[PDB]
């Protein structure tokens, strides 16, 4: 500690602590404008409002910037310092617009001016720049700017989106976007970090201002909850006025530390959309079911009639029970939700396995990471991530393969960019497409689509042959390395360079760089897993991690990113066909008998069918009744023509949703449920973080809680359930989920988030796992070599283009939620596809023109966007557009082990339209 | 078929984007910049040099070329744009904007040239010669005050310019710098030059003997601050290596023109002192930062540097783009690293954390110019000069209402009366000594009644003044003292880097307060104290000196 004297008193200062921080901790508040005491914001010391006097120095010092030293004497109450601070505030007030009609009359600046008794300036005003309202989500009014640079720090050092700069000189210094372009037409991604940082109201949410850029809307209350979209798991503070969410701010959660993306900050609007279901619906007993059926959500009376809750629940449960008691127990199935809470998932799987009496329960994880999970279970006997994404800060080398984190996990990507900028981490990106992140990458490998195994095998060959592996780790914590050493012989970089499209020298350099680093961390996403050979790719990644020993230490491990906000928690609750809760196999007699005693009812011992197998069985007439909750297979399933045929072939389909989705078109009964912001429960993020959600607003009309609806269905299926709410369900689940040991509803409410596994009710959990071995029979991980397998469908003269599908920043999956959010809708209004400019020239197209996209399975028409990140010979398209549904064209062929379709590669043809 | 569609209200905005967000790099622009760069590196610290290459090739920096440059260097658009817009000589032209005329004329409007009618001259040239191919703009002091008024035509500076001579240069296409005759590499070596440096490299002359001669000699920093040079060379040596060196040739204080005189007459005398200091502190590379307004000096140094033998130190020559604040040592470091010239906070100090965060030695051109003489003639020779109790030799840049303006190499500690009468030929006829500026723009304004004050480092601080770079401007009865103060404030208002409130806003409010006919000297008094006490760097801390001294020492100009 650095002991010194402050204002005539003897005090002691912790290391790395400024004078301002010491004074604040001791109660003496010093005014500040450009300093923001929050994580990630380095003090700049430019506004000069925090000046103090240091004995033995000619001029005054900025307290927010200076750290104390032994023997120093600091005085803040002197007439010199107070006069200087007052004059700085008066100079700034001279240029401010009139407070009562300003863009934020209660800004931090005005509060500081109130503290210093400065309300008017003796100095004349200067006319500044005009308003900029080009961006729909945020408003720029730089006539109230004080040039503190907090927005510059927010964009460039915290988020590292690199949009804002401070351009000119002297009093003409100006906040600019790109080349001083309008915000709406710039590279801005609308993360909103600058808005949250700005202390004057120069930058504001557009929803707070009227047409004259005044009078910030004033919320009645603020509620702390989570983001409903992706697996990063940001904590959010929702602002409510007149029982409506109007704006959202980031909260200092362990995952995000006050950071958000556009969907978290501005995408809350869907809960208030007029298409929200308010009453139960029952299909009219006149309208047949068809694959090409269409229902207007604004006018559903063409196909449906409204019903009471009792009548609709009776119809749904009666249809299911009649099918069960006439056609047998194997004629039923259920699709759960990865967007609901852990309690709802537990109740859903319990309902299927007890009321339906079968193991046919599954959700979107079958389409997400099934092959990766299969490889990881074969190798390590576990499917969990081995490190959080925050471990990237401790990693010398970071590998991102088949993932686009600046689009699909933006906050985690900000932490990766922090690692690169502040700690010198070397980032290697392996992806056929260039990305926004590529400019920061030490190397970007742009291999040909579908050829991951060749490149990874070449890297393994380099490591094995040149003797760069960890012999000590291999002999002691792995097995079967001799088989890999024998197999890897035929995968030299020279042979594989033509197959993968990456030169041999680059492959050798990357392999050496990964092996020789002190700590390396691998992230991977859908580009690796969504192939018929995705398990092979995951095996290659696992072997790379195992032979070099880069696992089980800080800054190391394997992190396959979790997509949905609660895919991990739903998997943990047993919402998958092959295991009970906590990944206990339904085939073992011991597990089955334990659950038969716990639930007090005999259980089916056979493994269930997966999502695609279920759709096949529906198409064949084996499955007759289906219950779907929180999923939209009519847009997310592959080969939508046959999938919609199968859905329309059902005898009885019950749908529990927020809107009349494309799946609900074929339903017999539709039950209106509650959105994320209206419910309580627990959700588990990509880092094994269990976090608690709180209701922000009430459900509209007569909509009901998801858990209540499932309880009603169970009670009508001859089950005696009486749950008070989510907390009781949590207690019951914790009785049979050892991974929840020392985690309780009370502790969760008190703390907000706990990482599992955790060994005590007062200690934090283990972020890093596998430090002492693996949960296998022998405790050692098994290396499984991989071989080259071609894609199921490859281009020919008939269909010469490679079609790949994915995501855009502003939209979620099927578009059911994000297209109903006004800001997100405005940002991406129309269906588009991406292609390289040279390909547009060769095909005879123009940017923004229409084209017809065709495969062997379907045809669509949409607009084309020219993109230089797309390789020659590829067309990339999101599946979020109902007017041109990408899954009308995709290949339903499956990975033999993972049972995942090949969304990422098929053959297509393009023609002008 | 199967329109399907979507009931979502986006159909109103349903026009999408034909391209990703933001402006897009033109394939044609990328090829042109790539050939323009050739084999040059793409490190960040070369950004300003690359900006110079585009501006010189095309006469402007179009948004197309600028965007191509950022992609080449892996920088963001706002990164290159914010850097280019900082400097006054870079013209960024966005889409749909008017092009820059082929020829640019700059008329100095600083204090000395204004006394000789620069304000009317600029108005005449704008009315007479401005066209679609000629642009006429104001400029700050270009270090030609002894030849006022000064006008630049392309790269050709005209002494005592007028309408006829400026029009002659344009018609004759005389738009290039005129290189004079100077002492070259061979004549320098025939005069015993570089012999002292050779002894240092071999080891016959110990490094400890160089520092002892400097410390005993009392050589002080001629860039203005006056810090002892020997003590500064020791401090950089004490830090762990590797170490770097940078020469400050950004001579921008209005009224200072001594550095230009020595570069254009005896360049190798400067180059030897620079090389000796680089050996003393064991610096592998030496960066020379020369102001844009000295094209003659830039050409002279380039040829002479190419004539040196294959030594153990590599010399880098860098070029400014117009910024007075870049003379501040930390701001010069940021410019050399390729960024906006914003001064850094202290501590730490540049001699500990400097260029590329290494221990760095910064010296003025004139300070290094005298190093060879001080060793070969001894410290005793240096100290033999001096008057009124002061010790040393000084070069005063004297301009204004004197008969013989120029650089006077005179003993330190002279008074203004002694300097004017014994070296400047006295006040010019039809004028009477009224006031003087001892330290250029930032040193304050004093009445002629105070003509008995010795001018040296530390002697002017009693009256709220300082000698600075010894830029002496002489004013007569036909010279509004309050008009001179407004000129200096207008200079500081434009030259402020804009980082901190007291300087960025204080200079603007002070200028507006002085343009009213009756100054609120009480409000200006309070504002001056805030700028002195709270400004980050020396520019803001001294910008209120002209206002403060005029109020204090000219009471007859302010009615109650
Ligand atoms: N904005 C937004 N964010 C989301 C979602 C969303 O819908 N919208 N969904 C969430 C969900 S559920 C998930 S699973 C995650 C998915 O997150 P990501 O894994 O980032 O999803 P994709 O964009 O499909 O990733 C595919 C990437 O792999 C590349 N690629 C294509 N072919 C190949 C190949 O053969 N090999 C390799 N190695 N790469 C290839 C693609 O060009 C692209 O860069 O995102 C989550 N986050
Ligand atoms: N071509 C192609 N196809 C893909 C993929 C791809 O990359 N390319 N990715 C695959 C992957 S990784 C995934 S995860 C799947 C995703 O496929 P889905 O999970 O079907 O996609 P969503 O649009 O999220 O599904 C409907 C959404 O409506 C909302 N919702 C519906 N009912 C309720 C309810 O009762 N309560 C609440 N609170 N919300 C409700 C939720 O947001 C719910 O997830 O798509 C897969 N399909
Ligand atoms: C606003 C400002 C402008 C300056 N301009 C110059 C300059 O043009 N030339 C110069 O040599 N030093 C200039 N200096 C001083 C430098 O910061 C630095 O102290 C000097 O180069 C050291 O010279 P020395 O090594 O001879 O002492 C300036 C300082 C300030 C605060
Ligand atoms: S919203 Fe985010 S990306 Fe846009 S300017 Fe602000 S910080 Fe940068
Ligand atoms: S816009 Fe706001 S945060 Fe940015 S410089 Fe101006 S006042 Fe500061
Ligand atoms: S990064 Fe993911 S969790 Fe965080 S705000 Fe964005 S969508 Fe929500
Ligand atoms: S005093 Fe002026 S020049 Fe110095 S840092 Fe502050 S604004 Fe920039
Ligand atoms: S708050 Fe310390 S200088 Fe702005
Ligand atoms: S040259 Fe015009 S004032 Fe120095
Ligand atoms: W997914």
């Amino acid at each position: 500690t650095i002991a010194f004297e402050f204002d005539g008193q003897q005090v002691e200062a912790q290391p790395g602590e400024t004078i301002w921080a010491v004074a604040k901790r001791l109660g003496t508040h010093i005014p500040h404008l450009c300093h923001k005491p929050d994580p990630g914001y380095r003090p700049d010391g430019n506004c000069r409002a925090c000046m103090v006097e240091i004995e033995g120095e000619r001029v005054l010092a900025a307290s927010c910037k200076r750290t104390p030293a032994i023997g120093m004497k600091v005085k803040s109450a002197t007439e010199r310092a107070t006069k200087a601070r007052a004059m700085v505030l008066e100079l700034l007030v001279a240029d401010q617009p009139e407070r009562a009609t300003s863009h934020d009359p209660s800004s931090h600046f005005w509060v500081q001016a109130d503290v210093l008794d400065v309300t008017e300036s003796r100095f004349p005003a200067a006319e500044r720049w005009t308003s900029d309202v080009s961006h729909p989500a945020m408003s720029v009014n730089l006539d109230a700017c004080i040039q503190c640079n907090l927005c510059v720090r927010a964009c460039r050092e915290v988020q590292v989106n690199d949009v804002i700069g401070m351009a000119y000189r002297a009093a003409g210094s100006k906040v600019v976007f790109d080349f001083d372009d309008p915000m709406g037409g710039s590279t801005c991604v609308a993360c909103g970090e600058c808005v949250q940082a700005c202390p004057t109201g120069a930058l504001m949410p557009a929803a707070y201002l009227d047409a004259n850029q005044t009078r910030t809307v004033y919320p009645d209350r603020e509620v702390k909850s989570l983001c409903p979209y992706c697996g990063v798991g940001c904590q959010v503070s929702y602002k409510v006025k007149d029982e409506r969410i109007v704006y959202a701010e980031g909260v200092n959660g362990p995952a995000n530390q006050n950071r958000l993306c556009v969907k978290g900050r501005f995408g809350f609007d869907y809960v208030h959309h007029p298409h929200r279901l308010t009453v139960p619906l029952i299909r009219l007993e006149n309208v047949p079911k068809d694959a090409n059926d269409q229902v207007d959500p604004a006018n559903p009376w063409t196909h449906f009639r409204e019903a009471t809750w009792e009548e609709a629940l009776d119809r749904a449960a009666g249809g299911l029970k009649a099918i069960r008691d006439t056609n047998g127990r194997k004629a039923l199935a259920g699709f759960g939700s990865a967007k609901g809470s852990n309690e709802e998932a537990y109740l859903f799987q319990k309902l299927v396995r007890l009321g339906f009496g079968t193991n046919n329960v599954d959700h979107c994880t079958r389409l997400c990471h099934a092959s990766s999970v299969a490889a990881l279970m074969e190798g390590l006997n576990s499917g969990a991530v081995t490190a959080p994404f925050s471990a990237a800060l401790d990693a010398e080398v970071i590998v991102v393969i088949g993932a686009n984190p600046t689009v699909n996990h933006p906050v985690a990507a900000t932490f990766l960019k922090n690692a690169v900028k502040q700690r010198g981490a070397k980032l290697i990106i392996m992806d056929p497409r260039r990305q926004t992140l590529s400019r920061h990458a030490y190397r970007h490998l742009a291999f040909r689509p579908g050829s991951d195994v060749a490149m990874l095998n070449a890297m393994l060959n380099v490591i094995v042959t040149e003797g760069l592996y960890d012999e000590q780790y291999i002999a002691g914590y792995t097995e079967n390395f001799e088989a890999l050493r024998e197999k890897i012989v035929d995968f030299t970089p020279e042979k594989m360079a033509s197959v993968c499209g990456i030169d041999a020298e680059t492959l050798r350099e990357v392999a050496r760089l990964y092996a020789r680093a002190k700590s390396s961390l691998i992230f991977w996403g859908m580009g690796v897993s969504q192939h018929v050979h995705g398990t092979d790719n995951s095996r290659c990644l696992i072997a790379l991690a195992l032979i070099t020993g880069q696992i089980g230490r800080p800054g190391t491990g394997l992190h396959p990113l979790r997509g949905q906000n609660n895919v991990q928690g739903a998997s943990d609750a047993g919402l998958i066909p092959m295991v009970y809760p906590d990944y206990q196999s339904v085939e073992k007699d011991a597990v089955r008998e334990l659950f038969e005693e716990f639930w007090g009812q005999s259980l089916d011992p056979q493994k269930g069918l997966t999502v695609v197998e279920i759709m096949r069985a529906i198409h064949a007439g084996e499955i007759r009744g289906m219950f779907v909750e929180g999923e939209n297979p009519a847009m997310s399933d592959p080969d939508l023509n046959h999938a919609r045929h199968a859905l329309a072939m059902l005898d009885h389909l019950v749908v529990q949703d927020l809107f009349l989705t494309e799946t609900a078109f074929h339903a017999d009964v539709v039950l209106p449920a509650s959105a994320f912001a209206e419910k309580a429960g627990t959700f588990t993020n990509t880092d094994r973080r269990v976090q608690i959600a709180q209701p922000v607003v009430a459900p509209p009309g007569d909509a009901r809680q998801d858990w209540w609806i499932i309880q009603e269905l169970a009670r009508r299926l001859d089950l005696d359930w009486n749950y008070g709410g989510p907390a009781d369900i949590f207690a019951e689940m914790a009785q049979v989920m050892p991974s929840l040991n020392n985690i309780t509803w009370e502790r969760l409410e008190r703390e907000g988030a706990v990482t599992y596994p955790v060994d005590a009710p007062d200690q934090p959990g283990n972020e890093i796992i596998f430090y002492a071995g693996f949960p296998t029979e022998s405790g050692r991980a098994k290396i499984v070599p991989a071989a080259i397998v071609p894609p199921d469908e490859v281009p020919d003269d008939e269909f010469p283009m490679v079609l790949s599908t994915g995501r855009v920043l502003e939209h979620w999956h099927t578009g059911s939620m994000t297209r109903r959010a006004g800001v997100l809708d405005a940002l991406e209004p129309e269906a588009v596809a991406f292609m390289a400019p040279k390909e547009l020239y060769r095909l005879g197209l123009r940017p923004g023109g229409s084209m017809r996209l065709e495969t062997r399975r379907g045809a669509v028409v949409l607009k084309v966007r020219s993109d230089r990140d797309v390789p020659i010979g590829m067309i990339f398209m999101p599946f979020c557009y109902a007017e041109a549904a990408a899954n009308l064209l995709t290949n339903p062929a499956l990975d033999p082990l993972g049972k995942i379709p090949e969304f990422k590669f098929c053959a297509a043809r393009v023609v002008p339209a | 078929g199967t329109v399907r569609s979507f009931a979502h209200p986006g159909r109103g905005r349903n026009v999408a984007r034909a391209v990703p967000k933001g402006r897009q790099v033109d394939p044609h622009a990328k090829v042109e910049i790539e050939e323009l760069l050739g084999t040059r590196p793409r490190q960040r610290d070369l950004l300003i040099e690359h900006l110079h290459l585009i501006q010189d090739t095309y006469g402007q920096i179009s948004a197309d070329h600028l965007a191509a440059l950022a992609d080449e260097m892996s920088l963001a658009f706002a990164e290159v744009f914010e850097t280019a817009t900082f400097y006054a000589h870079f013209d960024v032209v966005k889409e749909g904007e008017a092009d820059i005329p082929r020829l640019t004329i700059r008329v100095c409007d600083s204090i000395t040239c204004a006394m000789f009618g620069a304000d009317e001259l600029l108005e005449t040239l704008q009315r007479e010669l401005a066209s679609d191919a000629v642009r006429v703009v104001r400029a700050p002091c270009v270090g030609l005050c002894d030849h006022a008024p000064a006008v630049e035509v392309g790269h050709n500076f005209l002494h005592r310019a007028d309408l006829a001579s400026v029009r002659a240069a344009v018609e004759a296409e005389d738009t290039h710098a005129h290189i004079p005759t100077y002492v070259d590499y061979d004549a320098y070596r025939a005069g015993g030059g570089y012999a002292t440096l050779e002894r240092l490299r071999s080891g016959e002359l110990p490094v400890d003997d160089v520092l002892k001669v400097l410390d005993d000699g009392g050589l002080r920093g001629l860039g203005g601050a006056g810090f002892p040079t020997g003590r500064k060379w020791r401090s950089v040596r004490g830090e762990p290596g590797p170490r770097l060196m940078a020469v400050n040739g950004d001579e921008g204080e209005p009224g200072t023109f001594k550095d230009q005189l020595y570069l254009n007459t005896d360049p190798h005398r400067f180059l030897e002192g620079m090389l000796i200091g680089a050996h003393v502190v064991e610096a592998a590379d030496v960066y020379i930062y020369l102001r844009d307004e000295y094209p003659i000096s830039r050409e002279i140094l380039a040829r002479e540097i190419a004539k040196l033998p294959e030594g153990g130190t590599r010399i880098h020559l860098r070029r400014g783009a117009g910024a007075y604040i870049c003379g501040e040592e930390s701001s010069l470091i940021e410019s050399l690293e390729g960024k906006r010239g914003l001064p850094r906070h202290k501590p730490p100090f540049p001699f500990q954390v400097g260029l590329f965060n290494r221990p760095t030695l910064i010296n003025n051109i004139e300070t290094l110019f005298w190093v060879r003489d001080l060793i070969e003639r001894g410290a005793e020779w240096w100290k033999s000069h001096g008057r009124n109790g002061r010790v040393g030799l000084r070069s005063y840049s004297v301009s204004g209402r004197v008969k013989e303006p120029g650089v006077k190499l005179a003993p330190a500690g002279l008074t203004i009366q002694e300097l004017i009468d014994e070296y400047c030929g006295g006040i010019s006829d039809g004028h009477s000594f009224a006031a003087y500026l001892p330290g250029g723009a930032s040193g304050g304004i004093l009445p002629a009644s105070m003509n008995d004050i010795p001018l040296d480092f530390g002697t002017l601080e009693k009256y709220g003044c300082f000698i600075g770079s010894a830029a002496v401007v002489i004013l007569s009865d036909q010279d509004d003292v309050r008009g001179a103060a407004l000129n200096l404030m207008k200079f500081f208002e434009d030259e402020s880097c804009g980082q901190c409130t007291p300087c960025r806003s204080g200079t603007q409010k002070a200028r507006m307060l002085m343009e009213n006919g009756v100054w609120d000297t009480d409000l200006l008094g309070e504002l001056a104290q805030c700028m002195r006490d709270a400004s980050i760097c020396g520019l803001g801390q001294a910008a209120s000196n002209p206002v403060s001294t005029v109020i204090k020492y000219f009471p007859d100009l302010f009615p109650e």
